[PDB]
C-alpha cells in the first residue's frame, strides 16, 4: 500500500508536534480577574484588608 | 557511633505538625495545584522545588 | 502525489510553528521588566497560599459577600482586591485569603458529568453525501439550520425573524441519525448531542434539573445546535412506575416547552429533533415556529437508491463483475439502512473468505441475508 502508507507514518510523527505545541503554549500563561481598573481596588482593599469584619 | 546518632536523629525526624495524602483534580498554569485533600475539600496551593 | 502535496506544506508548518513557540516563551517577558513585572509582585502577595475554595451563595452591593463553603462554616467575606463583582453572581467558586477571608479573584469552575455527556468532544469525520439521495428534502435542513448561521444577509433583506427548529421524521433507518450529525460538521458550532433514554430517569425533580439545564448551557455557549436524538422514547421507556410513570413524563415535556422556548430569552438554541412517534407529542411542541419547515422522510424510491448504493461501494473493493443496478431490483421500497447493512455485510463475506475482494456474488448473498431479516420475524408467507 506503499503510495499511502508512506503519508500514514508521516501524519502520526505530526499529531506528536501537537500535543508539545499545548504543553509550550501552556507553560507560559497568565490568568486574570478584572484587569486594570482592579490594580487601584488593590491598594486600598489592602488597607481595609488588615482589620477584621471578615 | 553511627547507632547512637541514628536514634538521637529520628527523635527529630519523628516530630511532624501532620503531613497529608492529597489528590490532583486538575493543575492551573499560573504554577498552582488545585488539590482535593481526600477527607477535606479543595485548596489551590503552590508546589515545591522537586516538582 | 496527491496527499503529498497537501502534507508537504502542511507539516513543516506545524514543525516551524512548534519551534517558535520554544524560543518565545522567555520572550514573552522582555517588552516589560517594571511595567507588569512589578504588578504581578503586587497581586501575589495579596493572594497568598492556600486559596481556600467557597461557593458563593449571593452577593450584597456593600463590597461583601456570604460564602458557604463545602467544609461547613459559613463567612461573611468582602470582596476586596483584583476583583470585579461583574464576574461574580451566583454559582461561582472562589479564591478565598488563608488569614481573613476575602475574595481575591474568582478562577475556578467546575463541569458536571451531565454536562460531560451533553457537551461532544468530536467534530464529526464523516459528512453529508454518506446516506445522500433524497437530497431536496435536505435543504430544508439547510436553509433553517445551517444558513442563517452563514448568512444574515439574506434574512435582512426580507426582514423578520430567521428560522428557528425542525422536527424530523418518517421510517427508521432512512437517515434522520446522520443528517444531524452532518450539519454539524459543516457550521462548527457548539453540537449538543443528548438521548431520549438518559431525559427518562428513575428518579424525580432532577428529570426536570436535566432538562431545564440543556438549553441553559445551550444558550450561554451561543451558537449552539441542540440534537435531542429520539424523542420518540418518552413514553416506551420507562422503569418503575412509582418515580417513573405519567407523573415524570409530564413533568419532563412541560419543562422543555419554557426552554424553547417559553420566556427565558436564552442563546441560539437550534433545534434538530428526530422521531417516528410525532403523535406522542405535545400540541405546544408540534406547534408552529418552534418546527417551521417540518420534514417528512419516506423509503427512497427505485432510482434514489441508485444514488445511495453508489456511496456505499465506492469505499469497497470492486470488480467490473459487480452489477449495481440488479441489487436495485430486488429490494422495493427499503430503507437507506437496509441497503448499509448490505455492503457491511458483503465484506463480512469478504472477511469470511479471507480473500481481498468484492465481487457481485458477495453483494448477492448479503443482500439474501438482509431479506431474511424483513420476512422472517414474519410467518405468513403469503398475505393472510
Ligand atoms: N443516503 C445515505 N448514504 C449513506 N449512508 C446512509 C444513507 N442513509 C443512511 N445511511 C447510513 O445508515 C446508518 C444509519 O443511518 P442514520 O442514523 O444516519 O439515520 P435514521 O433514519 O435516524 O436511522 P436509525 O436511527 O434507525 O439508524 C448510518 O451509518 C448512515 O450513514
Amino acid at each position: 500500500a506503499a503510495p499511502y502508507a508512506a503519508k500514514l507514518k508521516q501524519t502520526e510523527n505530526d499529531l506528536k508536534d501537537i500535543e508539545a505545541r499545548i504543553k509550550e503554549k501552556a507553560g507560559v500563561k497568565e490568568s486574570d480577574t478584572g484587569l486594570a481598573p482592579s490594580h487601584l481596588w488593590d491598594i486600598m482593599g489592602d488597607r481595609q484588608r488588615l482589620g477584621e469584619e471578615h | 557511633n553511627d547507632k547512637v546518632r541514628f536514634i538521637k536523629d529520628e527523635l527529630r525526624l519523628l516530630q511532624e505538625p501532620g503531613s497529608y495524602v492529597g489528590e490532583v483534580i486538575k493543575i492551573v498554569s499560573d504554577k498552582k495545584v488545585l488539590v482535593k485533600v481526600q477527607p477535606e475539600g479543595k485548596y489551590i496551593v503552590d508546589v515545591a522545588k522537586d516538582i | 502525489r496527491c496527499k503529498l502535496k497537501l502534507l508537504r506544506m502542511e507539516r513543516i508548518k506545524d514543525h516551524l510553528l512548534l519551534e517558535e513557540e520554544f524560543v518565545s516563551n522567555s520572550e514573552i517577558l522582555k517588552p516589560f521588566e517594571k511595567k507588569q513585572e512589578e504588578e504581578k509582585k503586587q497581586l501575589e502577595e495579596i493572594r497568598g497560599n492556600p486559596l481556600s475554595i467557597g461557593t458563593l451563595e449571593e452577593i450584597i452591593d456593600d463590597d461583601h459577600a456570604i460564602v458557604t463553603s463545602p467544609t461547613m462554616p459559613d463567612y461573611y467575606v468582602s470582596i476586596l482586591s483584583f476583583v470585579d463583582k461583574e464576574l461574580l453572581e451566583p454559582g461561582c467558586s472562589v479564591l478565598l485569603h488563608h488569614k481573613t477571608m476575602s475574595i481575591v479573584g474568582v478562577l475556578q469552575d467546575d463541569a458536571d458529568p451531565m454536562v460531560s455527556v451533553m457537551k461532544m468532544d468530536k467534530s464529526p469525520t464523516e459528512s453529508y453525501s454518506d446516506i445522500g439521495g433524497l437530497e431536496s428534502q435536505i435543504q430544508e435542513i439547510k436553509e433553517s439550520v445551517e444558513l442563517p448561521l452563514t448568512h444574515p444577509e439574506l434574512y435582512e433583506e426580507m426582514g423578520i425573524k430567521p428560522p428557528k427548529g425542525v422536527i424530523l421524521y418518517g421510517a427508521p433507518g432512512t437517515g434522520k441519525t446522520l443528517l444531524a450529525k452532518a450539519v454539524a460538521n459543516q457550521t462548527s458550532a457548539t453540537f449538543l448531542r443528548i438521548v431520549g433514554s438518559e431525559l427518562i430517569q428513575k428518579y424525580l425533580g432532577d428529570g426536570p434539573r436535566l432538562c431545564r439545564q440543556i438549553f441553559k448551557v445551550a444558550g450561554e455557549n451561543a451558537p449552539s445546535i441542540v440534537f435531542i436524538d429520539e424523542i420518540d422514547a418518552i413514553g416506551t421507556k420507562r422503569y418503575d412506575s412509582n418515580s417513573g410513570g405519567e407523573r415524570e413524563i409530564q413533568r419532563t415535556m412541560l419543562e422543555l416547552l419554557n426552554q424553547l422556548d417559553g420566556f427565558d430569552d436564552r442563546g441560539d438554541v437550534k433545534v434538530i429533533m428526530a422521531t417516528n412517534k410525532i403523535e406522542t407529542l405535545d400540541p405546544a411542541l408540534i406547534r408552529p415556529g418552534r418546527i417551521d419547515r417540518k420534514i417528512l422522510f419516506e423509503n427512497p424510491d427505485l432510482s434514489t437508491k441508485k444514488k445511495i448504493l453508489g456511496i456505499h461501494t465506492s469505499k469497497m473493493n470492486l470488480s467490473e463483475d459487480v452489477n449495481l443496478e440488479t441489487l436495485v431490483t430486488t429490494k422495493d421500497d427499503l430503507s437507506g439502512a437496509d441497503i448499509q447493512a448490505m455492503c457491511t455485510e458483503a465484506g463480512l463475506l469478504a472477511l469470511r473468505e479471507r480473500r481481498m475482494q468484492v465481487t457481485a456474488e458477495d453483494f448477492k448473498q448479503a443482500k439474501e441475508r438482509v431479506m431474511k431479516n424483513k420476512v422472517e420475524e414474519n410467518l405468513e408467507g403469503l398475505y393472510l
